[PDB]
């Protein structure tokens, strides 16, 4: 059906019932409504339509008016088809706002209330108006500054030739091509167009990648920025455009504890909603936890019989005083089932102390989450979020109660009275010996506190494991040298992020270490700090400030911010901390806001298209199904939707116009959507749209390949490699960055084949610069899938640009996960780096070269790769969970090697895989 | 003079034909308690969708009674003013136009009551695969326990991992 019924509310309280079509917007809803409404009674003391706004609830549950009439019907998705009619009334700007975050970040503010969270409530109001006042403070600041905010540059991590460029201005047919030197700063460039026949001033304009929202500026040679680097290479020409200062502004323009020495106990009530065989019987194991540790031994529960609702009543004590709880201290239940004389069914964490210090005492009722069975089965799940299970009518749950320790309330000392008890050889070798590369060692190093953060201080992580957390003397003098710790490289404060240090001291610490960090560079990191915030304890928190105050400052930071935290809002167990997150950056970020809901309206249809593609692919063959995909794109609300918005992938590339005609499936599992476009201002790009599968695998490896192609250009070695785009949006679903004329090497071998296809892609002189740009990816290829263990490489995932590239594609398994990947040399690779020949020593030597030369920069930055890997542990991917995972990347860089140990054992696994590629050939 | 009495079989080819065994059952195992994980998760999401669906027919029938609210304040005036100067056609058709109303608002709630009884059905689902998975847990942990004491026994006794390979795969 094409009409929807439709329940209309006037404002005298009269009722009218017709049909409107679902692609009528809302304008046109109101012109019918006027002309019904005429014959209707008390028509004569409404007023005019444009003194009434339709509100309608919508598919977040809350009332939203709806202040743009151009909208479509459908496209508002109202619950049930009703529009009221009420006055435009009030501060509307807050009103329009709240409701497009709403749907922005896929869950209603109203759930944020009612929670009836103080801690939720106090975060929403600090964070809120923290973020409202940089975009403010923004909205002040010059032209230059918010272009540098809201285009920041895409450089390069060096020779000095010539080469012409096409330079344009804004709002003409006519262009200007003229030489220029790479080594020029954009400012002379301007200045030379400027002279157009023989009024303006070049330092008015900018210089903007038609095409593309990215921008030339800045005290920085051509050669530098991406957009010509990559045309150099290439050999293509530049093509700029000259946009005014003014013209900038027009896109700009929118707006007492250590006394209690009582012993630490709770009691524990009743379970509740629990799901077991009536002829086991119940337990509840519960244990006190600060990060990995225990602060003291772990009690358990007498076994009660099976049923939904245990009553248990009792008194767990636990050997530690309450004086003794660190900041951080963390009671952790796990509920079991046993036969009377095992399963886990539940667990949940609790920390002792309120996001405000309060010590906490009272009912609380523990909504536990259902215990998976893994590997390292252990007891409790102190890693495990301490976030209430947000299903909380049908979830299992633990009623507890924890004792009234005094008749006023208590919280944890602060900093000041923290530091009061803080200012009160053999053993240098020792330390040394220790800290160059257990229990005895343990007690040596905390006597020698004051000697590591003096000689030591990269090892302060070292030093605050051996910490007694479980005495607060111990506690308290730690915290008084960290106070004064001198500040740690990157690198170190990355490992301070890890779960392993609780403590908001030491948080904190890391983070002051991390403000040093440039924009280029956190980009690297942010899927580790992003899922970091899974280990948090509290909502508010510094790592969360650290992250907005870093999106606010760049819109680029703040785009991949939005997406990695939008793509996990499915997940229970962080829906609310990201949830209010998004709702911050979004206040911060109105203008933004707009662009990422153009991108979520269009990654909504193309759900809807892949579904309807996923069912009709059983029912008829692919070509009937690949027409009737492009008649459900023809539809005006499908085709608007999908056209003329910034790529969720690079939000500085522009999706204009879908070619309908070129759009498809692809025939994989999931029956991925391949989706093109075309703009007439530029470059035609296209993107996979791919629901069904987890793509975070991908990213992850396109990150880690990504960051080892920046590691070895900063040596000066370009190994030509194809880092496209990966972004996962939601619940199964994401993005993948077409890459123009290349094939899998099964499809060009299919129709000496491999050398061929290079030939009629680069003829004559050509061909020589496509051998060294394979000869270089594949290098490159070869070390980034042998270090990070990635398997399942075959010709159908192995693709081949035009250009020569080699690249890899669909990186499900890694690690060794599906034991060590061999280092692995295909003998139809070798063929084309030797340029055909049988025996080429010249060619292969320096391809051996390039291979070593790779390996040997990525040990260097080995402990880097370390630390990013520990803290994805976070993100709960199957193939990266534990140490065995990360102490495989410790192998295959042999870190436990010397370089020239490392580099003699990289030549005998090289060596071999070469005369294992003759043998796999035949 | 110590003991362990775990492994059932006590010549390698027999140790390794129960290792082949135990690991098939553990793989089985694992996938059927996947399944109901893949299920689990999904009537999760699907019950929170019915839950945030019923706050939006509650707060539809809110902006319907709202609507009630205001007829019966708003009509009091006309429907006095129509009754002289005899229109009472006016009136009736108020009242008509009213009725029309009530019976709209008995339509929805019957629509949310009907969501009710399909989230009270699937909160019972729920209940009971987490059940399933509560039973099946002792018999996966078993298993993957006996799996590791028997690889374990070969591994001591000095089986190779080709051997140990081929019974795994
Ligand atoms: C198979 C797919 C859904 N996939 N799954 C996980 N990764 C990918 C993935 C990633 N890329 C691609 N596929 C890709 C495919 C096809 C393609 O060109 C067309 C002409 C072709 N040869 O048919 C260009 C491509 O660009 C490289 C990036």
């Amino acid at each position: 059906n094409q009409s929807v019924v439709v329940d209309f509310l006037l404002p005298t309280g009269v009722y009218l019932n017709f049909p409107v079509s679902r692609n009528a917007n809302l304008s046109t809803i109101k012109q019918l409504l006027w002309h019904r409404a005429q014959y209707e009674p008390l028509f004569h003391m409404l007023s005019g339509p444009e003194a009434y706004v339709f509100t309608c609830i919508n598919q977040t549950a809350e009332q939203q008016e709806l202040e743009d009439e151009q909208r479509r019907l459908c496209d508002v998705q109202p619950f049930l088809p009703v529009l009221r009619l009420v006055a435009r009334e009030g501060d509307r700007v807050k009103k329009l706002i709240n409701s497009q975050i709403s749907l922005l970040i896929g869950k209603g503010l109203h759930e944020f209330d009612s929670l009836c969270d103080p801690e939720v409530n106090d975060f929403r109001a600090k964070m809120c108006q923290f973020c409202e006042e940089a975009a403010a403070r923004r909205q002040q600041l010059g032209w230059e500054a918010w272009l540098q905010y809201s285009f920041p540059l895409q450089l390069e991590p060096l020779p000095n030739r010539a080469l012409l460029v096409n330079v344009k201005f804004e709002g003409s047919e006519e262009s200007f091509t003229f030489q220029v030197s790479t080594k020029d700063v954009p400012l002379a460039l301007m200045a030379c167009a400027l002279r157009k026949k023989a009024v303006e001033q070049p330092e008015d304009y900018t210089l903007q990648v038609n095409g593309r929202h990215e921008y030339l500026y800045g005290s920085y040679p051509l050669c530098q920025f991406q957009y010509i680097c990559s045309c150099l290479h290439s050999g293509l020409t530049p093509h700029l455009t000259m946009v005014h200062s003014s013209s900038i502004l027009a896109m700009r323009d929118e707006q007492s504890l250590w006394s209690l020495e009582q012993p630490f106990r709770i009691e524990l009530i009743q379970g509740s909603k629990v799901n077991a065989d009536e002829r086991m019987k119940l337990v509840v194991q519960a244990g006190l936890f600060h990060g990995n540790e225990m602060l003291c031994k772990t009690v358990s529960s007498s076994e009660v019989s099976v049923c939904s609702e245990p009553v248990w009543k009792q008194r767990l004590e636990f050997d530690i005083n309450i004086c003794d709880l660190p900041r951080m201290a963390r009671l952790c239940f796990a509920l079991y089932a046993v036969i009377e004389k095992d399963c886990p069914i539940a667990w949940a964490n609790l920390m002792l102390f309120d996001y405000k210090d309060q010590l906490k005492t009272g009912e609380r009722c523990l909504y536990m989450w259902p215990s998976v069975p893994d590997e390292k089965g252990e007891l409790l799940n102190p890693t495990g979020t301490v976030r209430s299970n947000p299903n909380t009518d049908s979830a299992a749950a633990l009623l507890i109660c924890l004792p009234e320790v005094a008749p006023h309330p208590v919280y944890y000392p602060a900093l000041e009275k923290i530091l009061e008890l803080g200012r009160h050889e053999e053993e240098q070798l020792q330390l040394r010996e220790i800290l160059e590369r257990y229990e005895h060692e343990k007690d040596l190093v905390w006597k020698l506190r004051h000697e590591v953060q003096e000689h030591f201080p990269e090892a302060l992580a070292r030093l605050l494991l051996v910490t007694k957390w479980n005495k607060h003397e111990d506690v308290a003098q730690m915290l008084y040298l960290l106070c004064s710790w001198p500040e740690l490289p990157v690198l170190s404060a990355l490992e301070l992020l890890d779960f392993s240090f609780p403590d908001c001291h030491v948080g904190s610490f890391a983070i002051k270490s991390l403000r040093k960090l440039t924009d280029d560079e956190l980009f690297q990191y942010l899927l580790q700090l992003v899922q970091v915030l899974k280990y948090e304890s509290y909502l508010d928190c510094e790592l969360t400030k650290f992250l907005l105050d870093r999106a606010l400052a760049n819109r680029k930071i703040g785009h991949f911010l939005f997406w990695h935290l939008r793509s996990e809002m499915h997940v229970p167990s962080v829906a609310l901390r990201f949830g209010l997150i998004l709702e911050a950056y979004c206040r911060g970020s109105t203008h933004h806001m707009k662009v990422l809901m153009k991108q979520g309206e269009a990654l909504s249809k193309l759900k809807a298209l892949n579904d309807f593609v996923k069912l009709s692919s059983q029912k008829t063959p692919k070509p009937q199904t690949k027409e009737l995909m492009h008649l459900c794109m023809r539809q005006e609300a499908y085709l608007e939707a999908l056209s003329h918005l910034q790529s969720p992938l690079d939000p500085s590339t522009l999706l204009a116009e879908v070619c309908v005609e070129q759009c498809t499936f692809m025939d994989s599992k999931m029956k991925p959507l391949w989706i093109m476009y075309s703009n007439e201002e530029a470059g035609s790009v296209g993107i996979i749209f791919k629901n069904g599968d987890d793509l975070r695998q991908d990213m992850l490896t396109l990150q880690m390949i990504q960051l080892m192609d920046v590691l070895w250009k900063q040596e000066g070695l370009d190994l030509r490699m194809t880092p496209y785009g990966c972004l996962p949006t939601g619940d199964r679903t994401g993005l993948i960055e077409v890459v123009l004329r290349s094939d899998t090497i099964a499809n060009i071998q299919l129709n000496d084949a491999l050398l061929n296809w290079l030939k009629s892609k680069n003829p004559g002189e050509a061909l020589d610069r496509a051998i060294e740009e394979f000869t270089l990816s594949c290098a490159g290829y070869c070390v980034a899938t042998y270090v990070l263990g990635i398997g399942d490489r075959h010709s159908d995932n192995i693709m081949i640009r035009e250009s020569g590239q080699l690249f890899h594609i669909d990186f499900g398994h890694f690690l060794g996960n599906f034991e060590r990947v061999p280092f692995i040399l295909t003998y139809d690779f070798v063929h084309v780096i030797q340029q055909g020949k049988t025996n080429n020593s010249e060619k292969f030597e320096r391809f051996r070269g390039y291979c070593e030369r790779a390996y040997t920069i990525l040990r260097r930055h080995g402990l880097l790769f370390l630390h990013l890997f520990a803290l994805m542990r976070a993100a709960g991917l199957p193939e990266l969970s534990c140490s065995k995972d990360i102490q495989y990347l410790k192998d295959s860089l042999a870190l436990g090697k010397t370089e020239e140990e490392a580099l003699k054992h990289f030549r005998v696994k090289f060596n071999e895989a070469l005369r294992e590629s003759w043998k796999t050939k035949v | 003079y110590q003991q362990d009495q775990v492994v059932k079989e006590d010549n390698i080819e027999a140790v390794g034909k129960k290792l082949h065994e135990y690991n098939t059952q553990f793989q089985e195992k694992s996938r059927e308690y996947d399944r109901l994980y893949e299920d689990y998760t999904r009537t999760s999401q699907e019950i929170q969708m019915k839950r945030t669906a019923i706050e939006a027919f509650n707060e539809t029938i809110k902006i319907f009674e709202e609507q009630c609210q205001t007829q019966e304040r708003y009509s009091k005036e006309y429907i006095e003013k129509f009754k002289r100067e005899g229109n009472e056609t006016e009136i009736q058709r108020i009242m008509h136009n009213y009725e029309k109303l009530k019976s709209r608002i008995s339509e929805i709630v019957d629509s949310r009551r009907r969501l009710e009884e399909d989230l009270k059905k699937q909160a019972a689902e729920y209940r009971e695969i987490d059940k399933r998975m509560n039973s099946i847990k002792p018999d996966l942990i078993q298993l993957r326990k006996t799996r590791d004491q028997y690889l374990m026994w070969l591994t001591q006794k000095g089986v190779r991992q080709k051997k140990l390979n081929e019974w795994l795969g």
